[PDB]
């Protein structure tokens, strides 16, 4: 669970790239404190 | 848009930003209702003139239109639609011909003038380059 | 300077001869600087008939061989 | 204090919007980091910041 | 005096036209109910004065949900001196 | 507090609408769970309190209607607030009830017409096309006491 | 001829028959899109068939991006199921086609000038706004794009079979004005 803010997130039907800023990032017990995130995600 | 069915009828035509930025009705539902008042024409019943006005306020001599409407008129004829709102490629009849002579009116004095962006006037001058070969006049 | 702007919207130098012959009126445009302010360049505004022969027609000092050209008595 | 950059680039499985919340899921998703993390499991819940 | 103008008509007429360019220069360029209820009853009540919509404006609260609030704890006049107050 | 439990309760009755045991009166609103609610009842019209079993009403046809207006002879002219409320869809009840058998007052077809007080003998007489109307308004009822003759003129 | 209309694109409409949550549709369906301030509608897509659906909380569902009836109502099946799979009474009923999109290709340019000229009560053209003819056919009430390029795009049917019909109805205007 990234519990952050978005800005602004592009897609055209099939594919996500989710900016996230000003939040955290919870992986490998390690938390990751990002100033901005794109998540370039991919859809089914 | 009345003008615009004016002027056409009265035998010139300016570009739509010539009139949409002289008169700002968003260009939407403008050409919307323009495009019926022709069916209405035609219920109640063309770049060929901006060819001079365009060397107009660049100051040049005589020939270079008709030496701009030979290589205007064979685009279109063979393939290339050129445009989808084909008024783009009106510069591009106009730039290859000024690539040809010496007076430097390179696409930054057109882009101020004309207000064609280069991506539309690189791609039209090369893809016509391409076909240039069959271009030779004189 | 004086011009006509023709059908087509071409700008020309016009020459008293022809202005007679094409009903032209022998005229020159003004413009003006204006400065617009905001408080807490050029800009046309129209034409001008010029006296033939004054500082500013075309006849203004031309050569007398130069008149016989553009069809001008002296 | 926050000075890091992260480029999540994996397969999204599921998504979300309802208060403006988004909650993207992607299975197997690398996320670079200024190293990138190849990270299976991670739930991307965006909320507002506007 | 007068700066003749050596440049053809044209040029001097280029910027009087249609260039396709303007603004060089910049010269006129132009929810939930119980808790809003129980925000418009906060409202009204510790402000005699307090407008709908800026019960919308100060609650931050939709104005659906906020016009709804006022019709439950609070007074919602709309003609005379004490115009848009909730009391 | 007392006015604002009295006037919340006042609009939950509103809000049911329906004769209901008084218990669950206490229980819709959350609020009306004191006594001064329940003296309220029975003290002001706008919670209905009786004797009987828990029920709360409001304190309906043309008939009544025409008697209602009928009621207002030579008075001041109502509204149909209670009308409309009393019988829902009382503005069709008019047009269903023409003839004089339910007047009314239109003000505009953009108000729902918002009807007055009135009784009539005819009250529509429709039949009466507007060329007779016309020509009534065509023909102007003519000047002072020259006409006792002009009737005269025409035989009268 | 021997060219048969193409479907591109085929919009339905579907009663749910109950109310729907559409907050819960979109966080339980793993794909599904709903934005509340944008369009109250979710829009849920599925690949098998490719379509995507504006799922409304009152019910109402329009399917759009199939490209026949039978895709359309196997869409609207899976998206019903998907309803019915939270708990939402659902029940596939009223399915209704709206629009169906056909496509064609006469594959030789036509001329399109004397095709507007002549056929100014049928056709809609303007070059400069979009090169393309819209031509709109009576029996049956079809809308037809006509282009330069060959390509026929005919849309609005309720029945694929009107599709055919306006292109078999227009296959003569395109041979009659076609440049060679
Ligand atoms: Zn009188």
């Amino acid at each position: 669970l990234m519990l952050c803010l978005y800005d602004k997130v592009t897609r055209t039907k099939a594919r996500w790239k989710c900016s996230l800023k000003d939040g955290v990032v919870t992986i490998n017990r390690n938390d990751y404190t990002f100033q901005k995130a794109q998540v370039e995600a991919e859809w089914v | 848009a009345s003008i615009l069915i004016g002027c056409r009828r009265a035998e010139v035509a300016r570009t739509f930003k010539e009139i949409q930025s002289l008169i700002h009705v968003k260009t939407k539902e403008f050409g919307k209702t323009l495009n019926i008042m022709k069916n209405i024409l035609r219920g109640k019943s063309q770049n060929l003139t901006y060819i001079p006005r365009f060397c107009s306020h660049l100051g040049l001599p005589m020939q270079v239109t008709t030496s701009a409407e030979y290589t205007a008129k064979k685009c279109k004829e063979i393939k290339e639609i050129a445009g989808k709102s084909p008024i783009t490629i009106a510069v591009v009849s106009i730039y290859l011909n000024i690539l040809l002579f010496q007076i430097p009116i390179t696409a930054a004095k057109v882009g101020q003038t004309l207000q064609v962006t280069e991506g539309t006037i690189k791609s039209g001058y090369k893809i016509l380059y391409e076909h240039r070969d069959k271009l030779v006049d004189p | 300077k004086p011009m006509v702007n023709e059908s087509d919207g071409v700008t020309h130098a016009l020459y008293p001869q022809e202005a007679r012959l094409r009903n032209l009126t022998y005229s020159s445009g003004l413009f003006v600087d204006v400065k617009k302010r905001t408080y807490e360049g050029k800009v046309f505004i129209g034409r001008l008939p010029i006296m033939l022969r004054s500082k500013n027609c075309y006849l203004s000092e031309a050569t007398e061989s130069d008149l016989y050209k553009l069809k001008e008595c002296p | 204090n926050t000075q890091s950059k992260l480029t999540v680039k994996g397969n999204l499985d599921t998504y979300g919007f309802c208060d403006d919340v988004w909650t993207f899921i992607v299975k197997n998703c690398q996320v670079t980091v200024e190293s990138v993390i190849s990270v299976d499991k991670l739930r991307i819940v965006a909320c507002n910041s506007k | 005096r007068i700066t003749t103008l050596d440049e053809t008509v044209g040029v001097t007429m280029s910027h009087t036209g249609m260039s396709m360019r303007s603004d060089n220069s910049n010269f006129l360029k132009v929810m939930p109910k119980k808790e809003i209820l129980d925000y418009l009853f906060k409202l009204f009540d510790e402000y005699d004065y307090w407008s709908l919509k800026g019960l919308k404006e100060r609650t931050r609260q939709p104005e659906a949900h906020l016009k709804e609030c006022l019709d439950k704890v609070a007074t919602l006049v709309k003609k005379g001196p004490y115009a848009f107050k909730y009391t | 507090h007392d006015s604002s439990k009295l006037l919340w309760a006042t609009e939950y009755i509103q809000k049911k609408g329906k004769p209901v045991l008084v218990n669950e009166l206490l229980d819709y609103l959350s609020m009306k769970k004191d006594d001064k609610v329940i003296e309220l009842l029975k003290k002001l019209d706008r919670i209905e309190f009786d004797p009987k079993k828990g029920t709360f009403k409001y304190l309906h046809s043309p008939s009544e209607l025409l008697k209602l207006l009928r009621s207002q002879v030579t008075f001041k002219g109502i509204s149909c607030k209670d009308l409309k409320d009393g019988w829902p869809q009382c503005d069709e009840t008019i047009n269903q009830l023409e003839e004089d058998s339910k007047i009314l007052v239109l003000r505009t077809k953009k108000d729902k017409t918002p009807r007055y007080v009135w009784y009539n003998s005819g009250g529509n007489l429709k039949c009466i096309d507007e060329e007779f109307v016309k020509m009534w308004e065509n023909v102007q009822l003519p000047q002072f006491a020259e006409l006792p003759r002009k009737l005269q003129d025409l035989g009268l | 001829s021997g060219i048969v209309p193409t479907l591109q694109n085929i919009v339905a409409t579907v009663t749910l028959g109950c109310r729907l949550d559409l907050k819960t549709v979109a966080l339980h369906a793993r794909n599904a899109e709903y934005n509340p301030k944008r369009f109250a509608a979710v829009i849920m897509r599925i690949r098998e068939p490719k379509t995507t659906a504006l799922i409304f909380a009152s019910g109402k569902m329009v399917v759009t991006g199939a490209k026949s009836e039978d895709d359309s109502k196997l869409a609207s099946r899976k998206y019903a199921r998907i309803i019915q799979k939270i708990g939402f009474a659902a029940k596939f009923t009223d399915f209704k086609i709206q629009n169906i999109v056909g496509s064609c290709d006469v594959k030789f340019p036509i001329r399109l000038e004397g095709l507007a000229f002549s056929h100014g009560t049928f056709s809609s053209y303007e070059p400069e706004l979009f090169p393309g003819l819209i031509y709109r056919m009576v029996k049956p009430k079809i809308v037809l794009l006509i282009f330069v390029s060959g390509k026929i795009v005919l849309t609005g049917a309720k029945q694929r079979e009107e599709i055919y019909q306006a292109f078999e109805a227009i296959y003569p205007v395109l041979s009659e004005f076609r440049k060679m």
